[PDB]
């Protein structure tokens, strides 16, 4: 009744969209080998929107698995949920991008946009009720940001109305791995901003600290980091598949939560992060969320949420607990930090409790903040893209494929006005 | 020889952290003759009096 | 599904190859008479015997036959072994107008032989050498038919640049200027590697009083192998050819990157050594460590790409750029904010049975675009400009079919690269 | 309602502290992996005063154990109740402060004593209602003697209303291990009288005397001197935590036993001490226990109470027993031995009868006495530092850390004017 | 992590740290080409092998030693010897010259050429190194290298890391049995260094442990291995509270806190009590008040010195093995009232007693017996002034007729340092002898 | 414990020897279930044993310098599922051994690396199956094997089954049997 087409791009958005669907086949006890192996009616009872319907007691997750290099997608499918996807939906190319955003869009991924819509549509007609669409990628790769971008273009041409959700990872300047990326960066928020309902940035470098400092972890991989973006995934999608008290879909978090049509860059975050010699010491309570969720520390981005004001929230729980605390605990939030928050926007927090907490979790808390810090990525990127365009720096492999020197004057312009109107807002 | 894969990098360290009903909280018994064994039976360690 | 041509011309060259092979076989697996990932490099026949993707082609027959004498025998197919009937002895026009066009229409048809026999081609590998005649001229002749044939595929050429000191030839500036004009039009990523460079890496990190062209070889196979690793073994932050040019070249004439192996060390010092990710990482920016005779301080880096093998971890990596780029000495150019590409692999790289390398377990090949390797075009600048104030060896050339204007049209183009480095290490 | 919160400082602190846990557990039917087990459900109505709670049936002492030495905790943490206290309690430094109380109180004591005071306020403020705090050190050490009065006097500071108890282990000359101990208790010994409303004076000799002599230890190693220690801190405070005929907690005593603020330097004890040969041949009633009691070979400090009046006196009785025997003993202790306190008092002694007594016995009494014996350690002390200090024996270790001989004469005179305070009320 | 650098200087300091690290790498179960065969006790006592060891990535560990030699023979010799591959290669630190028994030529002339190379690699061990606790130098007294070198990098590293404590082991010459014919001169000039650079001087004599070898391990030919040994017995001793655990712990800070009096009276002498061969152990209890009573038995000292004719100052029991407090309790009570053993009257506790869980470690093929328990009387007396006075005397003859003087003014000493370490030893001796004095 | 895999299909026994050429045979890309058991086993024997790193891990195992055999007790559980019952890592090595008398030793010794059981799989039995299976794989006997800091648990259990008491401790933290009838002692006692 509410179906999501999941839709991954390039290896980092392959990746998070394999832990996610492990991650999901846990909640819904999804055998890896496509059965249903759960020990509950719940599980069943809204599982047609994430999985499809195989017939023999078998579920086919509704993803279409994309990638300009076959090496990642051969990986996914020899992981250990690797039997689980569908074999026709996976959209494999001959050579990656390069971390070439002209390569994959105009060129490489043009033809094969094609061959990635043939079976989008395939899985969107095939619902009773399509509810959205969500994405993950990389804005700092070839082929995730810019095949990325043009797919969710050629999505929102065809599917005007419904929800386009994207979970992309934005690069930083403190983690960096690329000399181009910014540029693929800058491109990408073009038409993210233009053609997306909310896009949930998240940021490597936030992700190692708090691996580092509250998990604790010694040596934290990107396993981690995809299971910490998986959890979240999970939690903003779950008030689809299980019963609640305050029940909010993606098109209610998107009405409580954008105030104007560009300003849809999120900060996700988990409550119940505890360490390992912390998780017997510590009471997890609605409280401790709150201020977990409500912490600096805690958001998956690098922006520190001190240094704007909040828009508007969103905290979604999973598991039982009472109405009267969680109101009481957002009053707090909201009094306490009353200079965080715009005081043109009576109430900012959208609350919303789920009756099944996560699998092995007594309850949890899955937090989306809109804040005005979010400017600081975007100012970081387009400081870096004007330092590299002021000489050509590396614009010749881009003019290789057609695209022309006065794309990137446009895109930094249009991307320079999403930055001041996040600071229009803020005081 | 042949190419070696690694099972490091696919380790997911987080899905364990998450379960707290997962926690043990056991721990093994620390050698009597081990020096550490001495100091806890006899600094930590007492005889019953009553 | 990922496979690249390798192409030795000269005796530098096909002995280069011969290291690589080895390695290459030693990584894979492969027997040295073919019998038994590496789709990349060899290819399967029916039988069960693995060929090497590679063209063996040289003018003197010795080396070739040595080859043809040796272990490896039945590894390369027999028509793939090119030889013509004598060398062009260190002249550029004897290998390029007048020897070259003997087997110049057969290797380009084993080279399109190979090219045709894999779907899924990445590049070219070309080792040769600039002082000798025929890597010069030979090698300019065939990679200039080989970019107007192919085209948009990669050439990336791997040259042994002549030493500041060292020499083993009295004609060799002549030979590198004019091969210069080649290899900055047609090659796409230039990799020169200096044999004084190396002969002090083995004096100073592997102890090595008398070094001999086999450890030099065996080095430079090591670095084609950590380059060619993201194509054939799996791991996280994979590099492929085309991302490394992207990432590596910022502009069309600037392709001259530079190339180091920081984990060369003795075998008895390895044991007692951490050999940690952020010590491998400080010590790849040595300048004593680069294998240029070149000093990476007074020049500004562009770009860096550096692709770590065996058990790396990516927070690791992170720190230990952070913590070079806290460093003042590191100095890189201010329009590149972000100037290293960061490759990652979970293949360790194989030791040689009697080489001088140990088993360490992790290692990483730093490949820097810097504006400091301009030192050693100005060297062979006042090299070429000392030989041809008096036109010493002119007459050689002369008479093998090449014109006196081409040793000025040379001169000028290595001048103006030099002049495009200079002006684009500047800061804005 | 009222809590109270541990300190532990140094290695003896962190033993004693270590037994007393452990004791408190076994009293309350705690798990040591922190479980409740209890079969009683009188243990757990008052659990919240030495415990606090992480829901799922686990409760954590609240306790801050701090060293300077990392070797302590990772002993504490490795004991038979090492993963009961909480890890973010352990507050360590880089090395012991090597038995220099300059060092512990100025600099690397000094360093820590934040973090210190920033988890017991974290504690603190954590309780219903606040009682006070109780401390376990040596005065004989450099950490304990140094940085745990250091501590104290800031508490003192933050909470000048609440209680402030002490189990100081006194250095003695019999049993005496250390060459700079007199130094330390001289200079720990003015910050006790000044930021401290109820110090227990504990003496190692005396506990290896009552180890020999009553139980008739062979060998006595230093776990038995901390159990005998541990019964009397969980005597002291069993009013505050089980119901009883005669309620006495903390201010109680605090009240009855000082008739001077600088009087508040007592002598722990215990009853039903005996040997394991005379288990079956000695009856535990309330005479018995009374006169072990008052008995000068069961008190734990090595002064002699013979040769000194008690001011006041405070035996806190445990299990079911008759009232009237309880008076009419106190009267009859108090009768016969007239000279042995002082007759401006009218009454020395104060009684506190709980109803549950220690698992394992079938009555217990607990003695506190305010003798003014206290002199005689605090003489052999002050002998022991005019001694060292006649000739500055080993003051450059401390005047290397920023200490001062004026400091010594100060904190020796000091000392001597409360001996000579104590025999003032001597005839 | 309590963790401890040692350097070993000259033929005695390389030769004692031979027998120091076979005892360390049998203690933390090591094997000499620096493989750890236990591999759950690399996780599990991380803190015990950690303060003399590092690791590497290999599994192999890498003492953290460097031994340093004017002259290769001694350190070839290592290089040659079992444990080849225990130490890394580029802590061996040799010259070509020695300092020919000569101050001089090991502390200007051929002191200069390699100090610089030897402090920069103990720069790079303190730099892998997290929880530096002190340094440990081991040389001799009347040796070249071991005087000259010890005295040029003493001062080094004081000025470069400074609060770090520097214990040092030396050989102090013996009053009759002398190896060398101008060791007197060697002496008093490192009595210098020695004396200010220095955190606690540990003075041991040849023919002290010859007589200790005659009479408890009934050898009568012993050679310098046994007192190689028995000096690496007291260092483990020493140094087991920082690697083991225990009740009542020592570590450095507090051993140099109890045992210094005063800022220059740190010449503590050194005893390991229950020394006896495995023939005798047998009939003996080897109880804690007979190894305490036999430490302050004047037969036992390791210095050639009477203890009687001064008074203790400080003493440092440090017992290891089955030992319980009430036992050391009763043993002090005990030294205290025997009226031979005369304390200073402004000292009324000078027992500080360290107590560790681990028994001494038996070395295949050693005269010591196994014990169960095992003590390491270290005590701050004033009898070490009779050896220093013999010692100055034997100088003043030397000196007197400028016996070898030209020797030293060849190689850029001044003539007047002599006259200047003479005054500064008898300036020590002066304070030694106006500490005792009852007041 | 539970693994999410039918390892019936690739283990051919409940009790499987898995030397370094099987580990490397079964690689994680294709057959990640042997690699993730082989390194949960080794997670869990160090959080129970309170080590403060795991010494039995797949790629430690496959990458050391000398060869070493693991041995994984497991049971079907349903169509997709196993159980992990308990982990045993062995290997020979070379030891310098010190028996009674001061005698010195150096001779090939079969070590017991690592031998661990589930806290809630102990008991019945277990752990005897995967050390017969062991010695009668590779006919070692417990008098020529050599016991890595033998547990209160393991001096009992060998006590309790080969009635091999009274271990003597060697320098290299390795216990071993009273039967040093080798022989051939390098250094005189
Ligand atoms: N959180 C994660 N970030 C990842 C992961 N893999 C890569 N990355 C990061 O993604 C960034 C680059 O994105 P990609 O590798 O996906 C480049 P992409 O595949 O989109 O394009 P091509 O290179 O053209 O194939 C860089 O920060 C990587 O460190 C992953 O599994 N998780
Ligand atoms: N205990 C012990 N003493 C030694 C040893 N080797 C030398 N000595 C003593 O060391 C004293 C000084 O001589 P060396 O140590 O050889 O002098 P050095 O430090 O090597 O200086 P150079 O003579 O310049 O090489 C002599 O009096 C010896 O008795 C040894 O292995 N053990």
């Amino acid at each position: 009744m509410r179906e999501i087409v999941h839709i991954q791009a390039g290896q980092c958005g392959n990746q998070i969209g394999s832990k996610f669907w492990e991650v999901i086949s846990d909640e819904h006890g999804i055998d890896p080998s496509g059965q249903y192996v759960g020990d509950s009616d719940l599980q069943l009872e809204r599982i047609n929107v994430y999985y499809n319907e195989a017939g023999s007691n078998k579920y086919v997750p509704r993803a279409v698995l994309v990638d300009l290099e076959p090496g990642t997608m051969d990986s996914v499918r020899s992981g250990p949920f690797g039997q689980l996807f569908r074999p026709d939906n996976y959209v494999f190319g001959q050579s990656g991008a390069g971390n070439n955003w002209a390569k994959g869009h105009y060129t490489e991924g043009a033809e094969l946009v094609d061959n990635v819509l043939d079976v989008v549509r395939k899985e969107a007609e095939s619902t009773d009720c399509l509810q959205g669409f969500q994405l993950t990628h990389s804005l700092g790769g070839g082929t995730g940001s810019g095949m990325g971008t043009l797919l969710i273009s050629k999505i929102r041409e065809e599917y005007p109305d419904r929800i386009m959700n994207t979970f992309s990872v934005v690069p930083s300047p403190k983690v960096s791995d690329t000399v181009v990326e910014p540029y693929n960066a800058t491109l990408s928020v073009h038409q993210l901003v233009e053609n997306t309902d909310s896009t949930f940035c998240i940021d490597n470098e936030a992700l190692y600290d708090i691996c580092f400092r509250t998990l604790k972890l010694t040596t934290p991989t990107y396993g981690d980091l995809n299971h910490l973006v998986s959890a979240t995934m999970s939690g903003v999608t779950t008030c689809l598949r299980f019963p609640g008290q305050l029940n909010a879909d993606l098109r209610k978090l998107a009405v409580n939560m954008v105030p104007f049509p560009r300003l849809h860059f999120f900060m996700p975050g988990f409550a119940p992060l505890t360490s390992r010699s912390n998780q017997q010491y510590r009471a997890i309570t609605v409280p401790e969320l709150t201020q977990q969720c409500f912490d600096a520390k805690n958001m998956m981005a690098a922006c520190d949420p001190r240094h704007g004001r909040y828009l508007t929230a969103a905290a979604i729980f999973r598991g039982r607990m009472s109405m009267k605390e969680v109101d009481e605990q957002m009053l707090n939030i909201q009094n306490k930090n009353s200079s965080y928050f715009v005081d043109w926007i009576p109430n900012n927090v959208k609350t919303a409790v789920c009756d099944i907490p996560p699998r092995g979790l007594k309850m949890s808390a899955t937090f989306i903040g809109n804040s005005t810090a979010i400017q600081e990525l975007f100012k970081r990127i387009s400081e870096q893209f004007t330092a590299m365009f002021r000489r050509k720096a590396f614009l010749h492999w881009y003019t290789g494929e057609g695209m022309d020197e006065m794309e990137f004057t446009e895109a930094e312009s249009n991307m320079n006005d999403l930055v001041s109107e996040y600071q229009q807002y803020q005081e | 020889t042949s190419p070696i894969g690694r099972n490091r990098p696919r380790h997911d360290s987080v899905a364990d952290l998450m379960r707290q009903d997962m926690l043990a909280g056991v721990r093994a018994e620390v050698d009597p003759n081990s020096p550490t064994g001495l100091k806890n039976a006899r600094d930590f360690g007492h005889r019953r009096i009553w | 599904m990922r496979e690249v041509i390798s192409i030795h011309i000269g005796q530098a060259g096909v002995q280069i190859g011969n290291a690589c092979w080895e390695l290459y076989c030693l990584e894979h697996g492969i027997q040295p008479d073919g019998q038994m990932s590496f789709s990349t490099f060899f290819s399967e026949t029916g039988s069960g015997r693995h060929v090497p993707r590679a063209v063996m082609v040289d003018l003197e027959p010795t080396v070739i036959d040595e080859i043809r004498t040796g272990t490896y025998r039945s590894l390369f197919h027999p028509e793939q072994l090119i030889t013509g009937k004598e060398d062009a002895a260190n002249n550029y026009a004897r290998g390029h107008y007048t020897i070259g066009k003997e087997i110049i229409d057969l290797t380009l048809d084993r080279i399109r032989r190979l090219a045709d026999n894999c779907t899924g081609l990445q590049g070219f590998l070309v080792f040769h050498s600039f002082g000798g005649g025929t890597g010069s001229g030979f090698t300019s002749l065939l990679m200039e038919r080989l970019s107007v044939d192919y085209g948009k595929k990669a050439k990336l050429e791997f040259s042994i640049y002549p030493a500041p000191q060292v020499s083993t030839a009295v004609v060799e500036p002549y030979n590198s200027i004019l091969t210069t004009h080649t290899t900055l039009e047609h090659s796409d990523c230039s990799f020169m590697v200096d044999n004084e460079a190396i002969y002090d890496i083995c004096r100073r990190n592997l102890d090595i009083e008398r070094p001999s062209y086999t450890n030099l070889n065996r080095l430079i196979g090591q670095i084609v192998s950590s380059i060619t690793a993201s194509l054939r073994f799996d791991g996280a932050l994979n590099v492929d050819l085309t991302e490394f040019q992207t990432n590596l070249v910022p502009y069309p004439r600037i392709h001259f990157p530079l190339a180091t192996f920081s984990p060369v060390i003795s075998a008895e010092k390895a044991y007692h050594e951490q050999l940690s990710v952020a010590e491998i990482t400080n010590m790849c920016f040595e300048p004593h460590n680069q294998m240029v005779k070149c000093d990476p301080r007074h020049g500004k880096y562009m770009a860096v790409c550096l692709l770590f093998r065996g058990d790396v971890v990516p927070k690791d990596v992170n720190a230990a750029i952070a913590t070079i780029k806290t460093k003042r000495s590191i100095q890189f150019v201010d329009w590149c904010p972000t100037g290293f590409k960061v490759g990652i692999n979970y293949q360790p790289p194989t030791v040689v049975p009697g080489g001088d390398l140990a088993k360490v377990p992790r290692a990483v090949c730093m490949l820097s675009n810097t504006t400091a390797i301009a030192e050693a075009w100005a060297r062979l600048d006042h090299k070429f400009d000392l030989m041809y104030a008096k036109r010493a060896f002119v007459h050689w050339y002369v008479g093998e079919g090449m014109e006196e204007g081409e040793f000025s049209e040379a001169r000028e183009d290595l001048a103006a690269l030099e002049k495009d480095y200079e002006e684009v290490g500047v800061d804005s």
